[PDB]
């Protein structure tokens, strides 16, 4: 009769019961999204509504655990996914408005408007706002364009700040803890394991270590952006200052996508591209998909199981049936995986499902464990494996195996320069804002900033550490830190932190094994069995593990590497040398729009 | 388990208390009968043979 006997058994039935219920979410995503019933819109809401509430009344057992030893298998790790008991704590009337405060903003958000002048026609955030991004070379739009958005709701995000620390606080408190930063490294903490143990508060300190890595690269940019962007816009570029974050292609700086126009090599010689040349062999919407499933034989993935015949949509539906631009792709399990855009004769359809590859191909090295540990060795690596190669399916060299390349290579330079820039947009101008947002999480959430120096040194600190500018700092009049959903709703970087250098490292581990030295864009990927043999290892391994046994193994160095960063575009960075070896290096903080 | 090379039985509703039932049903344990959800989908070894 004892109880520790009874949750034994209750334990390895439960994970089966919750597997069928936790299956049958995903599927109702695209039978509601094509035609709305009111059984479909419900399935998904009252499948999950028995996964997270209904978890306490199978998990108030789990607190009779004793120092039993019996428990060594990785069963110890989902036991604390048994003991978990939700926000029971929460009383029910100052929860009641917390969930209606919680997304009060996000509707405003999703429904605004932009007040224009003469009201001449109808505009919003998006994609109104980036429409016209460039269209004219007025100042006063771009300014207005944030001004009035911030001016319409940014004031009154204020009181969205004050219970959502407290709530956010008072989970660590019911549970043991004092910060709730300390309760998310549930995934970095192991303990009673020989020299394979972690600490949460270390994890704190890499926001220190990361940023000396990133200086360097937003170095090389600005010399370039100093030698042109002074003629279009001298009236805010200084050449000895902080890059202006208000004339490049985003309303927040965020990402700097949009950078090739105010940094195009040369204005005479057109970039190369071919769309005709290609279409010889009567190109349809099936040759893109036809090369994407010939990419995985140069990337030794093997073939997707027959969900990839029937869940995933490789045609136009050509009637009335409105499709899913955002792709859906779950970890479902049992063969259920999806690659799903907005599928047409499309050159985008080349990139876009290229992203969800890698998280396809993960997926079944690991869908064998258990929904409660389906996943890779930290949240990072998810992200990770689909974007390294990415890289290599726009490159046309590597494409040699196409058919299409015709390779009469040019003479290095003269070419990649031009090429390799825009794919150096990518590694720019999402580093910055990831940093400095990672920090202030972890400092506001112990609370041993003062309230003066809460809100104040969000600008205070921008203008020194990072070195940008904004059109309009905010003081004590608007919240800057409530003007997103991600602060809205109790959302962290951590998805983005750790896979941000440790990709650039997993892509190198296809070249470094493979012995090719010198610049990545030229590394045969193709037929390599070495490569295959290392990326079947992880793949499978999963969590079973602790996650620092896997660290060390996956990178083969306890520290960061800078050269493989700077590697793969090493013309672009060593040109920019000659020209500006006799100037200025950095930027001043002397001069920055704090007056 | 079961001995070889001879039929079984599901009849007994199992409850994870240790306590019998008495004939009255319990929590966080159901018939135990699956009824295995086939998605054409499935894995080979998902499916049935
Ligand atoms: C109003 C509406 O959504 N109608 C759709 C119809 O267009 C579609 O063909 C059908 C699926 O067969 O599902 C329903
Ligand atoms: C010649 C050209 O411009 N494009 C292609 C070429 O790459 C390909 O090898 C050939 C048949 O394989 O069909 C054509
Ligand atoms: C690359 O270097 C060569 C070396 O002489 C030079 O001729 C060429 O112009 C350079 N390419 C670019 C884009 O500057
Ligand atoms: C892989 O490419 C071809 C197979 O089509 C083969 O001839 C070649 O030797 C292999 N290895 C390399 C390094 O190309």
């Amino acid at each position: 009769s004892t109880t520790e006997e009874q949750a034994k058994t209750f334990l390895e039935k439960f994970n089966h019961e919750a597997e069928d219920l936790s299956y049958q979410s995903s599927l109702a995503s695209w039978n509601y999204n094509t035609n709305i019933t009111d059984e479909n819109v419900q399935k998904m809401n009252e499948a999950r509504a028995k996964w997270s509430a209904f978890y306490e009344e199978q998990s108030r057992m789990a607190k009779t655990y004793s120092l039993e030893e019996i428990q060594n298998l990785t069963l110890k790790r989902q036991l604390k996914a048994l003991q978990q008991s939700g926000t029971s704590v929460l009383s029910a009337e100052k929860s009641k408005r917390l969930n209606t405060i919680l997304n009060t903003m996000s509707t405003i958000y999703s429904t605004g408007k932009v007040l224009d002048p003469n009201t001449q026609e109808c505009l919003a955030l998006e994609p109104g706002l980036d429409d016209i991004m460039e269209n004219s070379r007025d100042y006063n739009r771009r300014l207005w364009a944030w001004e009035g958005w911030r001016a319409e709701v940014g004031k009154q995000l204020r009181p969205l700040y004050e219970e959502y620390v407290v709530l956010e606080n008072e989970m660590a408190r019911a549970n043991n803890y004092e910060d709730y930063g300390d309760y998310w490294r549930g995934d970095y903490e192991v303990t009673e394991a020989g020299d394979y143990d972690y600490s949460r508060d270390q994890l704190m300190k890499d926001v220190e270590n990361t940023f000396a890595e990133i200086k360097p690269l937003y170095e090389q940019l600005h010399a370039y952006v100093r030698a042109k962007l002074m003629d279009t816009y001298p009236s805010y570029i200084s050449p000895t200052g902080c890059l202006p974050a208000h004339l490049l292609g985003d309303m927040w700086g965020r990402f700097w996508t949009n950078l090739y126009s105010l940094t195009v090599p040369f204005k005479h010689k057109p970039s190369i591209d071919v769309t005709e040349k290609m279409k010889n062999q009567s190109w349809d919407a099936e040759r893109i998909f036809k090369e994407a499933e010939k990419f995985f034989v140069s990337i030794s993935l093997p073939h997707m199981t027959q969900g990839f015949w029937d869940n995933s949509m490789l045609t136009e539906p050509g009637d009335g049936r409105k499709v899913v631009c955002h792709p859906t792709a779950w970890d479902l399990g049992k063969g259920d995986f999806r690659i799903k855009m907005c599928t047409k004769v499309t050159m985008d359809d080349f990139l876009t499902a290229h992203h969800e590859m890698g998280h396809i191909q993960y997926d079944m090295a690991y869908a064998a464990q258990p929904y409660l540990l389906r996943d890779g060795a930290n949240e990072g690596f998810h992200e990770a494996v689909g974007e390294i190669m990415s890289l290599s399916a726009a490159t046309p060299h590597y494409l040699k195996a196409l058919g299409l390349l015709e390779p009469d290579f040019y003479e290095d330079n003269e070419t990649e320069i031009n090429f390799l820039l825009k794919q150096a947009l990518t590694i720019v101008g999402t580093l910055p804002f990831t940093y400095m947002l990672e920090k202030w999480r972890w400092m506001v959430f112990k609370g041993e900033i003062p309230k003066e120096q809460w809100m104040e040194k969000w600008w205070e600190m921008k203008r020194e550490i990072v070195g940008v500018v904004e059109p309009l700092p905010h003081d004590e009049t608007y919240c800057d830190p409530a003007c997103l959903f991600h602060v809205a709703e109790d959302y962290s970087f951590i998805r983005y932190y750790t896979r941000t250098i440790y990709q650039f490292q997993f892509h190198e581990a296809l070249c470094k094994t493979a012995n090719h030295e010198g610049a990545l864009f030229k590394c045969d990927i193709s037929n390599s069995t070495e490569a295959g043999q290392r990326l079947l290892q992880m793949l499978s391994l999963g969590k079973s593990e602790p996650w620092t046994l896997a660290l060390e193994s996956i990178v083969g160095i306890k520290t960061m590497d800078v050269k493989p960063l700077l590697n793969y575009f090493e013309p672009l960075f060593t040109w920019l040398k000659e020209q500006n070896r006799n100037s200025f290096v950095g930027w001043s903080t002397e001069w920055t729009p704090y007056s | 388990n079961l001995k070889p090379f001879e039929r079984d039985i599901s009849t007994e509703i199992y409850q994870a208390g240790n306590k019998p039932c008495n004939g009255v049903a319990g929590v966080n344990c159901y018939f135990p009968l699956q009824s295995y959800g086939f998605r054409p989908t499935y894995g080979v070894g998902h499916q049935p043979y």
